[PDB]
């Protein structure tokens, strides 16, 4: 889904499109000019007697308006099950934030009467810490030799 | 141009038609439903097709017929054909004083005659409007003394402008050769030009 960002609505949409794929039947026939106005996504109920088909929900897939007057329809089979939709499970704890794109600071820090308390950063990409005082123009350098 | 007829000039006999065929050419789209119904729609037009066949022609009559037909071809004018079987010469009188309402349309012309037309036409006599070339056949008739309704089989190719007048007599089918492409006539041993038949269609 290129356009859907909800996990849940995309979940329901995937369920709907799966069931639509599950039905998968096409009719193709022509109707007289009485039925003018039929539009390529309109509901009709086809009732051929031999098939056993009493009212059967189809959405048209093609309409071919003709100069003569006849219309060349093509059908697709969509039962109510695709639109009835289903229930979904909670998905909130399974979030994946992008924590892994920045270097982390010292874990702890306090001054004990020097400033040593900084625990090494969890990022193993670390070379030298920097300490900046209020008046000292040149910042200190502590290096991760080990 | 008035294709030559015995009425036009009787010194050439045999130029009279020996078989006239009004082909009621009505192009029309029909569909046959399984329901049992027949559904049919009218588009295009309806050209009276006249199928003329000629007897053997002596050189003089065929020379005259070639003269007239070549006059028809080199010029752009239409052939005019008079069918004698419909030359009933009913109605009679003049047609200048009769008036037709403003816009009539719809295959029924209701024209009122004051005192100038004396005679009721019979259903099946050709009827023409003065301005428009094509000729209509009447299918029914009803009169109220001065105003009589006339029903036409072709559905009034022209609309009504308000100055239209009937003809009822001496009408001519504006027609064009449909055999102009291959128009030949064999001159036999006997010296009579034979097998010259004309197929005509209206050019309204």
């Amino acid at each position: 889904f290129a356009n859907i960002t909800n996990y849940y609505t995309a979940r329901s949409y995937a369920d709907r499109e799966l069931k639509k794929s599950r039905y998968s039947r096409t009719l193709s026939f022509s109707v007289p000019y009485k039925f003018i106005g039929i539009e390529p996504n309109d509901p009709i109920a086809f009732t051929y007697e031999r098939y056993g088909w009493k009212d059967k929900f189809f959405l048209v897939d093609e309409v071919e308006n003709t100069r003569d007057g006849k219309i060349n329809l093509v059908l697709q089979e969509y039962g109510e099950d695709v639109f009835i939709n289903s229930e979904q499970v909670d998905n909130s704890g399974n979030d994946i934030p992008d924590i892994s794109n920045n270097v982390l600071p010292p874990r702890d820090f306090k001054y004990t009467p020097g400033e040593l308390s900084w625990l090494p950063s969890l990022t193993n990409n670390v070379v030298y810490y920097s300490i900046a005082h209020s008046g000292h123009v040149n910042p200190y350098i502590v290096q991760q030799l080990e | 141009m008035r294709l030559p007829d015995p009425y036009t000039n009787p010194e050439y006999p045999g130029l009279g038609f020996e078989s006239v065929n009004l082909v009621d050419n009505d192009p029309m789209i029909r569909d046959e439903l399984p329901n049992g119904k027949v559904k049919e729609v009218k588009i295009s037009a309806q050209y009276w097709g006249i199928n003329i066949s000629y007897p053997e022609l002596f050189p003089d009559e065929y020379a005259f017929l070639d003269s007239r037909l070549l006059e028809y071809k080199r010029t752009g004018d239409y052939l005019d054909v008079l069918l004698p079987q419909y030359e009933a010469f009913r109605v009679r009188g003049d047609t200048k004083s009769v008036t037709i309402p403003a816009g009539q349309k719809g295959s029924q012309i209701i024209l009122n005659t004051n005192g100038t037309l004396t005679g009721q036409p019979k259903a099946g006599d050709l009827f023409k409007l003065s301005t428009h070339p094509k000729v209509y056949k009447i299918t029914n008739f009803s009169s109220s003394g001065n105003v009589w309704n006339i029903s036409l089989y072709p559905d009034l190719f022209i609309t009504t402008t308000g100055s239209e007048k009937p003809v009822f007599n001496g009408i001519l089918f504006r027609t064009k050769l449909m055999n102009g492409d291959s128009f030949g006539s064999t001159l036999n041993n006997n010296g009579t030009y034979s097998g010259i038949s004309l197929s005509l269609r209206e050019s309204l």
